[PDB]
RNA sequence: UUGAAAAAAU
RNA sequence: AUCGAGGACUACCAAGAUUAUAACGGAUAACGAGGAAUUGGGGUUCGACAUCGGAGAGGGAGCUUUACAGAUGGCUACCAC
RNA sequence: AUUGGAGGGCAAGUCUGGUGCCAGCAGCCGCGGUAAUUCCAGCUCCAAUAGUGUAUAUUAAAGUUGCUGUGAUUAAAACGCUCGUAGUUGAAUUAAUUACUUUGAAUAAAAUAAGAAAGCGAAUAUUCAAGCAUGGGACAAUGC
RNA sequence: ACGAUCAGAUACCGUCGUAGUCCUAACUAUAAACGAUGUCAACCAAGGAUUGGAUGAAAACCUUGUUCAGAACUUAAAGAGAAAUCUUGAGUUUAUGGACUUCAGGGGGAGUAUGGUCACAAGGCUGAAACUUAAAGGAAU
């Protein structure tokens, strides 16, 4: 789940 | 090869060329005390090029020493074909300080299409052809030959379809 | 933003071999260049899902300019390392291929990149 | 990341009308009291590029016939 | 811009750009018609050193036939209608 | 163009004018094919 | 299916529809 | 607490 | 009217044409091209001047003759010689 | 047989007479203030040679104009900041034109390259920007 | 404006004092307006701590784990650079091409002249040339 990846550069 | 010898030991009869002379001084309360202080090349022209620095008071005992470091600064020239030994296998690029120097392919006939000190030291290492663009202060000699070295350094480190 | 999903991958992999590697959006481009550059032998979830010690870099040429088969010549020159080492990747009117084929299929078109 | 603020969320659900919400524009246009409050002005601004955006985007769709003009 | 459409900027921009070459401008401008005393020809015939050095230079001041414009010139060598030409640095 | 007749060039001069590698070597006076193998090369 | 008219006889189209 | 200056080139 | 299409022109009708993808206007010590110089690739500069096309005969303008000229080593008038 | 030069760049004298920051030389670094490798002379040798100096301009050097290919903390150089039109660039996915691409047609000579400078039948190939015909539809743009 | 100090002191030191310093309304639109570092996107070594979450453990606050967003900091034998330094880029650039905008071309003359335009004004924006000169400048010893 994209939320479980979800709790940075270029 | 921690010793000068041995490579006068495997690869008698080093070809010998004193790139350059350089005064540097240091300034001080007498005034400046100043050295002299010697780029110099060696090597059998056949794939072994060597490059030494060394600073004294004296220009011959400067030289000497020189040509140790050269001595101790061994390393294989990887040479190769352009379409068909006479030049360097691929594009390989020596990262001195600002000076950059590239070292391209070159066909059977040209000769060392180079400027003067990384021709002497490209001669030595046992190349004759091949083709040379520079990036940087080539008036600066030091940074010159040592990014001619540096170039032909990486030469054996480049792992080519057939390594 | 992503504008081309092939510049991205292939930063993606030579980075990796710098230092497998992940892609995570695949198109009809990305894994298609992959099998020029496996055929070569450099390499071994409903959202366009998602290395051996040989490539040396992989990148992508911007805007894909058009090429003539009397061009290939330039192009080899200036991105190959030598002339018997790397490889273009180039799509064509038959596929994706590399400018070995593209001799010998007889055709032109964009360049998309290259590996040594 | 946003389209006019910084920020860079990721605040998404995982699978296993928008324009009419926009018309905050009328919500704001609390101006009236408030003229002195440049910080609404500045994203009163904001939210109207929202509605063009959304605007000319709807009419390329045929969603919206194009006479639409929101006005205030 | 780099796409392969975008050639109108990358030629806009070079245009642009080549106006802060000092070499390249001076030769497109209108100076070498009315503040070249030479104009653009190579010969014109017509009518104390720096601190670390002492001494005197001998020079001449001349009068073109054709400007008329007043211009100060060197007397080539030791001991030395006039032609003018230049010197080593150009203008 | 000013003449039909044709003309050229026998000779060029070196680019570095004074080098001593080049003077003893070449020394009346000090007054094409390898490229055309190059290109089918 | 046609070589790559309208989007009515475009393959994902009509073999949708043929389905 | 006050305390300014050192003719030109080697 | 023209050798002939056409605002080329005349009468009536309409409000239209171009423009930031640079219109309109300004500068050139600008006749254009085939070409030349120099170049690793890419390019930069020149091309009145051999040959092709254009335009001119001190400056405009108006004509004659003829199959072809707005001819000028033909004419007419003005300006300047 | 000359032209320029002999401190460096750059090949060539740490030879002899005067001049004394003067005359002067020096494209730049600079040499000359009385013992000048640079001035004015004399000798010698250095490069090229019936040619060689000087000035101006084109090109290369110049990756000091940057498509290939530049730089933007401190050397010159990121608009004080956001919105926004034109411009440019725009995720994956499907078994009519245009762009792209391959071949041809057609394409004044001279010239370029090519089968002592010259001269005269080269398949001599060009020579791009367009335009015509054609095999292809992978990457693309335009509506359906 | 005074009193000092001083060679003088028209300044720093002390005292007094108009404009201003405050609010309202309308103008001006510039600063070392700096991180001297444009915006957006992918990838990239090792750590502790921190601001708001959510999900576990532990009884709202504190202690621990997990995964995001944010301001940072520490180490680097690596990468880059002229170096100082940068590392969440100033890395993935001669092995040179992810998308777009802006700016620069030795130092002065000069942000000056002329012209245009905005403001009541001070001024702002756009902005040369003549001529002059072998250095000006950066980071480190």
């Amino acid at each position: 789940t994209a939320a479980s990846e979800a709790k940075n550069s270029y | 090869i921690k010793e000068y010898q041995i490579v006068d030991h495997l690869l008698p009869g080093l070809k010998e060329e004193v790139m350059t002379m350089q005064s540097v001084q240091k300034q001080t309360s007498a005034g400046q005390r100043t050295r002299l202080k010697a780029y110099v090349a060696i090597g059998d022209h056949n794939g072994h090029a060597g490059l030494g620095v060394k600073c004294a008071k004296e220009v011959a005992e400067a030289i000497k020493g020189a040509m140790i470091q050269a001595k101790l600064a061994m390393v294989p020239v990887r040479r190769g074909y352009w379409g068909a030994v006479h030049t360097v296998p691929c594009k390989l690029t020596g990262a001195c300080g600002s000076v950059r120097v590239r070292l391209v392919p070159a066909p059977r006939g040209t000769g060392i299409v180079a400027a003067p000190t990384p021709k002497k030291f490209l001669i030595l290492a046992g190349i004759e052809d091949v083709f040379t663009q520079t990036t940087g202060h080539t008036k600066t000699l030091g940074n010159f030959v040592k990014a001619t070295y540096d170039a032909v350094r990486q030469s054996y480190g480049f792992q080519t379809k057939d390594l | 933003v992503r504008v081309n999903v092939l510049a991205d991958a292939l930063k993606s992999i030579t980075n990796a071999e710098k230092q497998q590697v992940m892609i995570r959006p695949a198109s009809k481009v990305i894994c298609e260049f992959l099998n020029v550059m496996m055929k070569h032998q450099y390499i071994t979830t409903h959202r366009s899902g998602k290395l051996n010690g040989r490539l040396n870099k992989c990148a992508v040429i911007s805007p894909r300019f058009n090429v003539t088969l009397s061009e290939f010549d330039k192009w080899e020159a200036n991105l190959l390392p030598s002339r018997h080492f790397g490889a273009l990747v180039l799509t064509t009117s038959y596929g994706i291929l590399d400018n070995t084929e593209a001799r010998a299929k007889h055709t032109g078109g964009r360049i998309l990149g290259f590996f040594y | 990341g946003r389209m006019y603020n910084p920020g860079r969320g990721i605040s998404r659900r995982c699978i296993p009308e928008d324009l009419y919400f926009l018309m905050r524009a009328v919500s704001v246009r609390h101006l009236e009291k408030n003229k002195k409050d440049k910080d609404a002005k500045y994203h009163l601004i904001l939210i109207e590029s929202k509605i063009h955006r959304l605007t000319r985007y709807y009419k390329s769709a045929k969603v919206l016939e194009a006479s639409f003009k929101y006005d205030a | 811009a780099r796409g392969l459409h975008a050639a109108r900027k990358m030629l806009a921009q070079r245009r642009a750009n080549k106006w802060a070459d000092k070499e390249w401008k001076k030769g497109k401008l209108v100076t070498r018609y009315k503040c070249n005393p030479l104009g653009t020809a190579s010969h014109a015939k017509g009518l104390e050193t720096k601190q670390p050095n002492s001494g005197i230079r001998k020079c001449v001041r001349v009068r073109l036939l054709k400007n008329g414009k007043k211009i100060t010139a060197f007397v080539p060598r030791d001991g030395s209608e006039v032609l003018i030409s230049g010197f080593g640095r150009r203008g | 163009g000013r003449c039909l007749r044709n003309h050229s060039i026998t000779y060029k001069t070196p680019k570095v004018p004074y080098e001593r590698e080049r003077f003893d070597a070449e020394l009346k006076n000090k007054k094409h094919m390898r490229t055309i193998a190059k290109v089918m090369l | 299916v046609a070589h790559t008219k309208p989007r009515s006889r475009t393959s994902k189209a009509v073999h949708e529809a043929y389905l």
